[PDB]
């Protein structure tokens, strides 16, 4: 599985560039797409989304209407038609991958990111108020994050993801809902919670865990995360 | 020698039948006569699962009781979410002809089988997220009727060349093999410890059968007709049979014969499946006349009809939380009833 | 020859049948009502649950 | 009523026995296709649906009847005179579209080839029946309003006067009775020709019983239903008194042939197949 | 209403499994099922080489005739009891039991086996297409005049030919009388306790023929016919 994006690079306001997004190793019709902004010195934002069979389209608030998505799935490829180019568009765009169905792990595969240098409302909020917590190789670090909206729903799920982005690498996904471990991620990351408040404990602390964490809710499509608490070495 | 060896067998036969009669001290019947009657045992069609194009023909719950797995003869497995009624997965085969299908219990497989004599083992934790046949295993020479998942490593399968093998699902061997059955051996059900279990084939007869040692420790005659469906009590000291006869019966792994006959005049078809509730007070047991029964275990009396079925009712199974039933009919509709 | 062969494993089989404890019906229908009376509570078929807790149907 | 009694009784005689067998035989067929739904196939669900639609036409018997021997008392009120020239008309047309449907249904069976032969769904069933009983209904919203007036409203005045179309209205409404003959011609040229192609297939054991059953289905179509549409065009060019009473014999008689309709279409269509003989014995026993 | 943004897709993702199945509906209802039985002697294997020309179990053949998609299933590795797996192959459009009429010896078996195949319990309402392989077989047999009928069949010594039935071009009367009573005594088994819910067709075939393909076309045509008077209430 990879996804690998092209298509940014230097333009100027009000212009209209688009990128490509190809992937190579898993099912491109099956699975849904995602657009995930990293704004420089910044945290994550969702740009768009599309559901498998383009039955389902939905984009951010502040790029409400000027973003488009479309995909190709005989070429295999995505694409982002974007109009109306402001200064605060300039960020690394990546694409995420998410498969929707009972037991699934939604979030799971990013892309590397291309960059771009050009030149709210009922959505969850979430705090991370930690902004550094630095931790010793071999002690338990906690990180702890809130939500205005309770995130448990009458189902029984409460929606709450935990990524992590180390340092000059794409983010990852650690826990997809509240408990549970995403493929590949060590024993040591668990995760709790009770509808409010959350948290995120790793066991012992190693040297590829150092990076910013992030936690995201889906609760409401308008997929908002954290300012990302950074773990220092 | 070979006739010393007719007769030796003969002599042996009637001293287990010696034994048994001994063993016959009391009967069911008269011990749970003083029992409460279970009363009117009513169940509802409380989700009507569709989407298959013919007869579904297998079916079987994972660990959780939320994911069906149902097979179909027009080539595909569909895995259903029952609380919400959900086509998570739809599964091609390569032959249209599937008579068993199973769930790992940890869920990370899922096998089908039928007249190709390939057991297949599709695996739907892919990171390419599409299911893919991860192992197909030959080697059967008749039809396989059924199998169930003992582990992720090792699977059970009942073919109909009168055998039954342990697959080591990596390597793609039979590891060990079960043999002695007379017909094919349409029924398998593995105990809840998974050391021992039964297998009931068409020649009027169930074994029970232990893995590791590979041996049939016991034989059970007690049907007159073919087998067509075998389940264990829960406890795991007993199974409970459905044959052509049109009668279920009971039979204790200690005692060794036996305990109970489940018949009713009204009924002369045959049982396609039986399965028994957590105590093991309500044995289901499906029928060729397009309707179920809910019989008493201890009490032998007719708890209940289940008759929203439009075919032949082919597969049944109960959660392992025990909260609902599931039935699969030639009418090409999965039906839960609680 | 074969026949001898198939006929002399059927009679082994049949010897290592007969070579098994084996308890009185009484203790099995004893052992079977009391699992049955412990377990009762548990089966929502026999004893059937409120709408609640049943998944299906509320 | 102007009728001699010597020659109204006898059709109230004989109007009664055909209510009784019609309505038999349709309770009989609705009841069957009700009780099994192995019976529920995609032909059985247009002849239990024009079984309803019969049935809902020969409970409109006891008011003809009723206005046969009450000349104009017309003592019942106003709108259930105009709902009962209504769901009649209403039935009658829904009955002629499932007899079309019926016999292109049989045509697209028989005569396709299995290259092109239909994937028939329970949705298209359920769709055209539910269609074509509004083209029905909506075709029948005419005689609502245009008729069902008591024109004329003192013990003398009590008596008043029956529905009928005041003058005003019957300007559309003979426009309307003449748009209907199209409902004799596209049933009476599909029945015609469809069955017939396929009588030619089936006539390139049984298969001549079903030509004869065939041909007496569109000889028995023809005889009951050109006499109603030939009597309705009679009856909208009446201006002599003396015609008009040989036109009030015309329509006694196309009346208790169109009644025969009713009672016929069930045995025609449904007595014949040996899937709805078995049903009838096995709910006999 | 009620559900979520993820119980939504998970929904969607049903609603596009459903469309695909519908998609594979419309294949399976056009697609014409049919069961292919023969002894090991009968030319089944001929037959089936002939038509894509144009431990494994079942074996498919799928060929098109009139752009009418016909597959075709053999089932070579199941065990010799026949009883269980036949009830698999209900729903079939039709038969094709192909017996050999070269070798008289085994013909008695053959018999017992359509009979096996008529009376059984699931297949009542399914039809039967008989070929007789090996015609040229039969024509060498009995015009050789070394194997005599009447020694495997005695009835055969008081049979005659029927005069309804028309001799093909030439052809000497002892390969047509024989070839007739060996379809007859098919005929007689299938017509008594048939009920006419389903129905025989023999035909007689030889080795490497070309017109097995459409007499099997014609032969569904008519029992899809019979199926359609019964469904359309017209019988
Ligand atoms: C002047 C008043 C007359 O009353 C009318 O005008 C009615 C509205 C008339 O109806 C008028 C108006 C209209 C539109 O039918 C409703 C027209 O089609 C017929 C010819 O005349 C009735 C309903 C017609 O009976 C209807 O005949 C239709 C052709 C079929 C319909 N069906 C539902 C069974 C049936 O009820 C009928 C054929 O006349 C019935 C016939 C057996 C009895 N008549 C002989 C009586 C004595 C009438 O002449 C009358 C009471 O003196
Ligand atoms: C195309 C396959 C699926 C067969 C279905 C054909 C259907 C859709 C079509 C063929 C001809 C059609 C009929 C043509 C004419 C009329 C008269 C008018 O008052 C509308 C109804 C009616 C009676 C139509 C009903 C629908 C009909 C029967
Ligand atoms: C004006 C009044 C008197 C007319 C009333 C006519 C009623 C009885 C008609 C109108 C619409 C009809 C329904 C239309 C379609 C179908 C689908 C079919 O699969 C079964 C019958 C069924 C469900 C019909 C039943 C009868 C029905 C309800």
């Amino acid at each position: 599985v990879q996804l690998v994006e092209s298509g940014g690079g230097l333009v100027q306001p009000g212009g209209s560039r688009k990128l490509s997004c190809s992937a190579s190793g898993f099912a491109f019709s099956s699975f849904g797409m995602h657009w995930v902004r990293q704004a420089p010195e910044k945290g994550l934002e969702w740009v768009a989304y599309i559901s498998s069979g383009s039955g389902t389209i939905y984009y951010a608030d502040t790029v409400k209407g000027r973003f488009t998505i479309s995909r190709d799935d005989p070429k295999n490829t995505l694409f982002l038609q974007m109009t109306s180019l402001r200064s605060e568009d300039t960020a690394m765009y990546y694409c995420v991958r998410s498969i929707y169905y009972y037991g699934s792990s939604p979030f799971d595969f990013w892309g590397q990111g291309t960059t771009l240098t050009v030149s709210g409302s009922a959505d969850i909020v979430m705090t991370q108020a930690t902004s550094s917590v630095p931790v010793t190789p071999g002690e338990s670090v906690s990180i702890s994050c809130r939500s205005s909206k309770s995130l448990l729903h009458s189902n029984g799920n409460t929606y709450l993801y935990w990524f992590l982005q180390r340092p000059g690498q794409s983010p990852q996904l650690l826990i997809y809902r509240m408990s549970n471990l995403a493929s590949g991620v060590p024993d040591r990351f668990s995760g709790s919670g009770s509808g409010t408040a959350f948290t995120l404990t790793i066991s012992r602390l190693e040297a590829e865990d150092v990076g910013v964490y992030y936690c995201m809710q889906h609760l409401e499509y308008p997929l908002t995360f954290g300012a990302g608490t950074k773990l220092e070495l | 020698e070979l006739d010393q060896l007719r007769q030796e067998a003969e002599q042996l036969k009637n001293q287990i039948r010696d034994a048994r009669k001994a063993c016959a001290d009391a009967t069911l019947s008269q011990i749970t006569n003083n029992i409460d009657p279970v009363g009117r045992i009513q169940m509802r069609t409380r989700r009507t699962l569709r989407g298959h194009l013919a007869k579904i023909y297998a079916m079987h719950w994972g660990t959780d009781s939320r994911l069906l797995v149902s097979a179909s003869q027009d080539g595909k497995l569909i895995i259903w979410d029952s609380y919400t009624t959900n086509k998570v997965h739809a599964i091609p085969l390569r032959s249209s002809w599937v008579m068993t299908c199973a769930y790992a219990p940890s869920g990370n497989y899922v096998a089908c089988g039928g007249l190709d004599n390939i057991c297949s083992i599709y695996n739907l934790k892919t990171r390419e997220g599409n299911v893919r046949v991860s192992r197909e295993l030959a080697g059967h020479t008749g039809y396989l009727s059924c199998c169930r998942f003992l582990d992720d490593n090792q699977i059970v399968t009942s073919s109909g060349d009168t055998t039954c093998a342990l697959w080591d699902i990596e390597t793609g061997q039979q590891t060990t093999t079960f043999t002695g059955h007379t017909g094919d051996v349409m029924s398998l059900s593995l105990a809840p410890d998974t050391r021992l279990f039964v297998s009931g084939a068409c020649d009027a007869s169930a074994k029970l059968w232990d893995v590791r040692e590979g041996m049939c420790r016991q034989t059970f005659t007690g049907h007159e007709s073919d087998i067509n469906a075998i389940c264990f009590f829960p406890n795991g000291n007993a199974f409970a049979t459905g044959s052509d006869d049109a009668t279920c019966r009971l039979f204790d792994l200690r005692a060794d014969q036996e305990l109970m006959t489940y018949s009713h005049d009204n009924i002369i078809c045959g049982i396609t499946s039986v399965s028994f509730s957590k105590s093991g007070r309500l044995l289901l047991a499906g029928y060729d006349d397009f309707n179920c029964n809910v019989w008493d275990a201890l009490k032998a009396d007719r708890a209940g009809v289940l008759a929203g079925h439009d075919n032949r009712v082919s597969c049944l199974g109960v959660t392992d939380d025990g909260m609902a039933v599931a039935t699969g009919s030639w009418d090409s509709f999965l039906k839960i009833w609680n | 020859t074969a026949s001898i062969a198939q006929a002399r494993k059927l009679v082994e089989q049949l010897k290592m049948e007969a070579n098994i404890d084996r308890i009185k019906v009484s203790k099995a229908a004893a052992d079977l009502m009391a699992y049955c009376e412990a377990h009762a509570k548990e089966d929502p078929l026999l004893t059937p649950v409120p709408a609640s807790e049943n998944p299906f149907r509320e | 009523s102007p009728f001699p009694l010597g020659a109204l009784v006898p059709v109230t005689a004989v109007c009664l026995c055909l209510f009784v067998v019609g309505v038999s035989g349709n309770v009989v067929t609705v009841m069957l296709i009700g009780r099994y739904r192995d019976m529920r196939t995609t032909t059985n669900l247009y002849l239990g649906s024009m079984a309803v639609s019969d049935l809902l036409i020969l409970l409109g018997l006891p008011f003809d009847l009723y206005r046969l021997w009450r000349s104009r008392p017309w003592v019942f009120g106003p709108l259930l005179c105009r709902l009962s020239l209504y769901v009649g008309e209403g039935c009658t047309y829904a009955t002629l579209l499932h007899m079309t449907a019926l016999s292109v249904e049989r045509y697209l069976a028989i005569c396709r080839p299995l290259r092109a032969r239909v994937l028939v769904t329970r949705r298209r069933v359920r769709a055209l029946i539910a269609v074509l009983w509004a083209v029905a209904l909506l075709s029948a919203g005419p005689f609502l309003f245009l008729v069902g007036v008591e024109q004329d409203p003192e013990a003398a005045a009590l008596f008043s006067r029956e529905c009928r179309p005041s003058p005003a209205q019957l300007g559309a409404l003979r426009v309307m009775l003449w748009v209907t003959t199209a409902y004799f011609f596209l049933p009476f040229l599909c029945l015609s020709i469809l069955y017939g192609l396929i009588g030619r297939e089936l006539w390139s054991r049984g298969h001549r019983q079903t030509v004869r059953v065939l041909l007496v289905v569109v000889l028995a179509f023809i005889i009951c239903w050109l006499p109603f549409h030939v009597g309705r065009i009679i009856y909208i060019n009446t201006e002599d008194s003396r015609m008009m009473y040989f036109s009030q014999y015309f329509n006694i008689v196309a009346l208790q042939l169109f009644y025969l309709s009713a009672s016929i279409n069930p045995i025609l269509y449904n007595l014949i197949s040996k899937k709805y003989r078995a049903a009838a014995f096995k709910l006999l026993l | 209403c009620t559900l979520s943004a993820e119980d939504k897709a998970a929904v969607e993702r049903s609603k596009m499994i459903e469309k695909q199945l519908q998609k594979d509906k419309q294949v399976y209802r056009r697609t014409l099922r049919l069961l292919l039985l023969g002894a090991d002697n009968s030319g089944k294997s001929t037959i089936v080489k002939q038509m894509r020309i144009y431990t494994s179990g079942i074996f498919e053949t799928k060929f098109q005739v009139d752009k009418v998609n016909f597959h075709m299933f053999d089932v070579g590795a199941q065990r010799d009891e026949r009883r269980k797996w036949i009830q698999c192959f209900n729903d079939v459009t039709a038969i094709i039991f192909v017996v050999d009429s070269s070798d008289y010896n085994r013909l008695q078996e053959a018999l017992n086996d359509f009979k096996s195949i008529w009376n059984n319990r699931w297949l009542r309402t399914i039809s039967v297409i008989l070929f007789l392989n090996k015609q040229d077989l039969l024509a060498e047999k009995v015009l050789a005049g070394k194997s005599k009928i009447e020694d495997y069949f005695p009835e055969f010594a008081r049979y005659t030919t029927p005069e309804d039935a028309t001799p093909e071009p030439g052809e000497d009367p002892r390969v047509t009388r024989a070839k007739y009573f060996i379809r007859k005594e098919f005929v007689d088994i299938s017509t008594a306790s048939g009920d006419g819910r389903h129905i025989c067709y023999p035909h007689f075939t030889c080795s490497v023929d070309t017109e097995n393909a459409r007499r099997i076309f014609n032969d569904c045509k008519d029992i899809i016919l019979q199926m359609n008077l019964r469904e359309y209430n017209l019988v």
